[PDB]
């Protein structure tokens, strides 16, 4: 939790928004994933959103579906993901680390024990993609007990009861959903941003379909705290599977361009 | 906030992305309103009688119980239009879609029976229907796929992951995630997020209501037990529902034991899985130690689903209903037995229920018992599967 | 000497070898006695309701008549156990065999629907059943052959002559020629020697009796016409019988036109054949100029029979019923139309009747008319045939 | 008709019964059939029973079914049969010739015209296999108008009404059926013979399963006028299709043996 509050305070002092990429842990392999993640940080990433591979990711479009299967093709397991997460934290003390989870992986060995393991390896937040605010009570309670920010989705079809709910219950950042549907860069909000600030919500990050520098600058201009980009990054991985070195160079140039767009 | 309790004890819930919660709330409110609307009920009753053919017969099977003190009736959902009980509740959900002003239908199917049911209901009621089906299932169910397309439906194979039921389940929810303003998701069993377990039960409960009236007319008393196979739980809960408060009536659900529970190749999560959260619900699941959803297995495609409806998990937990399993070989022997001695070809799914009734009879042949088996479908779709096994076996 | 008139006008009779006349006289007397026996009628009614599923629905087809002044109902014999109207009269004949003290059943079948019906009735009633089927038909009807054997029946391919229906008809009579003391010949249509045209009509007349009661309930009046396909004539005469004295009700039988009457490749002897004597009866036949029985043709195996029941020839001659033909292509278009707009997959046999009703509607769309089509069976058995044509055609 | 009365009167004067073979006309070909028929007569046949090939012979077992199909394989038609019949009569003035017909071939161009054609070529009798006495009126009337004996079947399951019917209506000979079933030598009556004589029936010939000299002597001993043998003859044809000359020699030896058995 603490790392998001420190990041957003620094970004505002630097008159910058946050750029936050998403990747699947272990896509396309453990060793290459760790190099991917270090490149994203070194290229300008302000925080990370990291997926644990799951058998049935019903909130992901085809780009991240294939990322999960690539990770499964490498034999990646949740336990290997949490060893990666510890190593990532040991290398990067200030970078906020958020997890994108599916409910069964959090519930499998006990919800409280999941969040305790998150605290032990230094994760900062957890978004559970198939837990709506209506079902969130045991997840957010376990999260807070272990100093983990529970991340809530503010959809575009939200009403004022939902806005007050996400504002009260969330920490770290509010995930400002761009649109209906699933994750993807094939399918490309100021009103919600003001009410969220009115209700003292966690700072807002827009996600779902951010693929271009113009969209990052748009999120900052709308008064959001930053923008999240998952499929655009994963697509670069998917394009360059045969050339690991080119993959990192293409990742570096995209992240650098997206982070540059967050100054204004 | 909901109008109805989303849980049966600790099982059930609404475990979907936030973006889909308004769709489930809309559907719950439309269902609650429709259940108070005599006009809706009359239209549903009209379709069930004059289009689907209800009431279905209750057949007394004399030959197969000869020499025992078991009396066995079969509730003949095999005679329903479409060939299985699936037709009942798609007619109700199709009317619910129209009540909401929706014009498109999304459906998932593994065996093809629910997809055929969804396609026929949509053809009749003028809804544009699209059906997701694991690519593996498309390949093995070419007849049902051709039936769906003859009825004007779009059949979409799902190459995601395992390319089976659960991935078809996933792509259906993925689609509905963006189209719910014009499309209704027509879930095929008594599972998934609230309100579907409740809706599917209420739109299948004529099975048990008719059975009760028919057995009282023929026998003057309630059955000692009613027996039904359990995939997701829709034909079983449809048979059970009207008997739940008749506490002398046993409620027996039969899960597929596949090659044997000990082999791990089965479809029996209620008794041999572990509670998890998937497909919008908290329910017993087939899952790895790490919490990945496992693949189930059964000779019958309609039972090959790695979870179970939450009302069944609840009825089990409080002891109101008992659940058992039946292997492939037991189901095959029940299939042959009904063909030869009653002239009825049962679905391999329903053959699991029949097999357990035959076990109850044969194990204790001087026990006086009045049993009803839910005969959830006909087995024309299964004769190629049975033929290949029988002659690969030698007989 | 007989109890009942063996002829309908000049058509019909008992043209069998002398050795078989005592068998036909026995059967006539048993039938006459059974029709006066309330115990027999109650047992038949019990099997029809609780085993076969009667009454069958009468379905109003709104979508296919939109924009015209035709109201079209379908009498849903496709929902009967077994999937066609054939089941009705085999239950009655199986009870007649038992009344006579017979323990074995002989049956003939071309498409396999009557053979499956005979096998299921014999399995239920404990009769040993043997079924003759032209070897050509055995090869093209592997599903129905496997159904018959699952139900314990012996299926015997007939390599005689053409190795089709008529030769199966021949070997059945050949067998019965020596076994009639213990075996009953369960003829599958309203044809052959007296008393079969009479028995089959009376054991199918619930089709028309139910239709009359149902249309009066729903519409307050009798239909303007009832329409049925005609192979041997059993579903048509079952639909017609209760309306024969309602002289305002048109009776329309539809013969298969095959590739076109002008091609000679058809199954329409009533309107385009010549009276002859064969299969125990005097009736219109497909025959060569020299009096050899010709081969008929139709896309639908159930209509591919080179003669017709004598009551149809008689009703035609006096003008009480009108007979028409429908080609393969017309029947296929009716099949597709019902699938897509009503969600019902009809037998290709029944599709001939539907096609003619659709013609009556489309030719005169502002004519007010209330029509019932006898939907004699479901078309699951036909989807492979339709699939192969559709894609060999391009669509 | 007249030829049967003259034959039976001569046979009784010679203290002999009749032996009457059946063959299918045109089996295995027209030329060979004519030689077959001449051999049967020359070998001792007292009369002939001759089948016209029909598409659907429902009273025939497999041996004669195959005879019909062999004849069809040669293209034999009813018109070609009646040309054969005229040639047979021109060669054999006294031999009684009976036809085995199916009803549709008699009815096809008019029942009366069929029997007129029978008279013109010199046929003596007609048995219509699928016309019971109950349906026989137009056939027997046309037969008698054209001097053709109508041949009626006396089955083993006959009653006294049937016996009086066949005795009154028949001419030429009464066909004394051996058994139920269809024609055949694979499946092998004095009471009926006496009542038939009591009712002044045409003289009785037993048929259906006669294949051995002992059965001919048995029919004579039972007071029948003779015996008819069809499948045993047709089987000899079927055995020897590849050697026409052997076929005739085997036919001659069988007919000679069967006729010898009719003296006693
Ligand atoms: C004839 C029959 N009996 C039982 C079941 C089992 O389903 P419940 O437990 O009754 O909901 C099925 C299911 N079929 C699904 C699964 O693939 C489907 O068609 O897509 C079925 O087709
Ligand atoms: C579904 C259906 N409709 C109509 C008919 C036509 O028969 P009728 O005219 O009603 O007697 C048939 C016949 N089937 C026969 C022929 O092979 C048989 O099964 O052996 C049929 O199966
Ligand atoms: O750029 P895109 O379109 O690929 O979006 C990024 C996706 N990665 S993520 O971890 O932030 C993410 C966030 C929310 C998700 O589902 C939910 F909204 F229901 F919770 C799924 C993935
Ligand atoms: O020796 P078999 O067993 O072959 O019998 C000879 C058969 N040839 S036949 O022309 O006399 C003959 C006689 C009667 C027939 O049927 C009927 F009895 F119903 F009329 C059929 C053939
Ligand atoms: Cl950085
Ligand atoms: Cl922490
Ligand atoms: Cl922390
Ligand atoms: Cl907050
Ligand atoms: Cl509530
Ligand atoms: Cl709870
Ligand atoms: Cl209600
Ligand atoms: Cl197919
Ligand atoms: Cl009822
Ligand atoms: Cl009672
Ligand atoms: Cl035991
Ligand atoms: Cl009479
Ligand atoms: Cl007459
Ligand atoms: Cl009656
Ligand atoms: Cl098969
Ligand atoms: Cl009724
Ligand atoms: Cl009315
Ligand atoms: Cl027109
Ligand atoms: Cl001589
Ligand atoms: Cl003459
Ligand atoms: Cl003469
Ligand atoms: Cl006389
Ligand atoms: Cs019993
Ligand atoms: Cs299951
Ligand atoms: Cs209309
Ligand atoms: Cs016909």
């Amino acid at each position: 939790m603490e790392r998001y509050e420190n990041l957003f305070a620094q970004l505002n002092d630097r008159r910058e928004g946050a750029f936050v990429p998403f990747v699947t842990l272990g896509d396309p392999g453990i060793e290459q994933s760790l190099k991917i993640i270090d490149t994203l940080i070194d290229a300008g990433a302000d925080a990370l959103e990291l997926g644990v591979p799951f058998s049935d990711p019903l909130a992901d479009g085809p780009t991240i579906q294939n990322a999960n299967l690539r990770a499964f093709a490498a034999g990646v397991t949740p336990a290997q993901c949490f060893e990666m997460l510890a190593l990532i934290r040991e290398k990067h003390p200030t970078i906020p680390i958020g997890l994108l989870m599916y409910a069964n992986l959090v519930f499998n060995n006990g919800i409280d024990a999941f969040y305790a393991r998150c605290e032990q390896v230094g994760v900062d937040s957890v978004l559970v993609a198939d837990v709506p605010v209506e079902e969130s009570a045991p997840f957010r309670q376990a999260a807070l007990r272990h100093n983990i920010a529970p991340i809530f989705i503010c959809p575009p079809n939200a009403d004022d009861d939902l806005l007050r709910q996400v504002a009260s219950y969330g920490r770290g950042y509010t995930y400002l959903l761009s649109r209906s549907g699933v994750t993807g860069a094939e399918n490309r909000l100021h009103h919600l941003i003001e009410k969220l600030k009115e209700y003292h919500a966690a700072p807002a990050l827009q996600g779902f379909g951010i693929s271009s520098p113009e969209q990052v600058s748009a999120a900052v201009r709308a008064g959001a705290a930053g923008a999240i980009s998952g499929s655009a990054i994963v697509k670069i991985i998917e394009k360059n599977l045969a050339s690991p070195k080119q993959m990192l160079a293409e990742l570096r140039s995209f992240v650098s361009a997206m982070k540059a767009a967050s100054r204004a | 906030t909901t109008l109805l309790n989303p849980y049966f004890g600790e099982f059930g819930g609404m475990y979907v992305p936030q973006i889909l919660m308004p769709a489930l709330n809309q559907l719950e409110e439309a269902f609650v309103s429709a259940q108070k609307d005599p006009e809706f009920q009359a239209q549903f009753a009209d379709l069930l009688k004059n289009y689907a053919g209800r009431p279905t017969a209750l057949t007394k099977c004399q030959n197969i119980t000869a020499g025992t003190r078991t009396t066995l009736y079969l509730k003949r959902e095999d005679l329903l239009h479409g060939g299985a009980h699936k037709t009942n509740q798609v007619l109700g959900q199709a009317l619910l879609a129209k009540r909401m002003g929706k014009s498109e239908i999304i459906a998932e199917t593994g065996a093809g029976q629910h997809g055929v049911a969804s396609a026929l209901a949509s053809a009749l009621l003028g809804l544009k229907c699209r059906i997701y089906m694991g690519a593996k299932d498309v390949e093995r169910q070419s007849p049902n796929v051709f039936r769906m397309r003859l009825m004007g439906a779009e059949v979409i194979p799902v190459h995601s992951g395992s390319a089976t039921l659960t991935d078809a389940c996933n792509e259906a929810l993925r689609d509905w995630s963006g189209s719910y303003e014009t499309a209704h998701y027509m879930l095929g069993t008594a599972a998934g997020p609230h309100p579907y377990p409740t809706i599917v039960r209420e739109f299948q409960r004529m099975i048990g209501e008719e059975t009760k009236a028919q057995i009282l007319d023929k026998e003057g008393r309630l059955p000692d037990a009613v027996i039904a196979c359990v995939g997701g739980g829709s034909n079983a809960i449809g048979m059970f529902a009207d008997f739940i408060n008749d506490t002398s009536v046993g409620l027996i659900g039969v899960e597929p034991g596949g090659h044997g529970i000990e082999t791990g190749e089965h479809g029996a999560p209620l008794k041999h899985g572990r509670v998890g959260i998937y497909f919008g619900m908290k329910a017993p699941m087939m899952q790895t130690a790490d919490g990945q959803i496992e693949e189930s297995y059964s000779i019958s495609a309609g039972l090959d689903f790695p979870s179970v409806g939450p009302q069944h998990a609840y009825l089990n937990s409080i002891g109101r209903a008992d659940y058992v399993s039946i292997t492939d070989d037991e189901a095959l022997e029940a299939f042959k037995t009904l063909c030869r001695h009653e002239g009825i070809i049962p679905a391999l799914e329903s053959s699991h229920a029949l097999a357990h009734a035959l076990k109850m009879m044969r194990e204790q042949p001087e026990k006086e018992q009045l049993l009803v088996v839910n005969l959830s479908g006909r087995g024309d779709k299964d004769i190629f599967t049975v033929h290949d096994i029988l002659k690969a076996r030698g007989e």
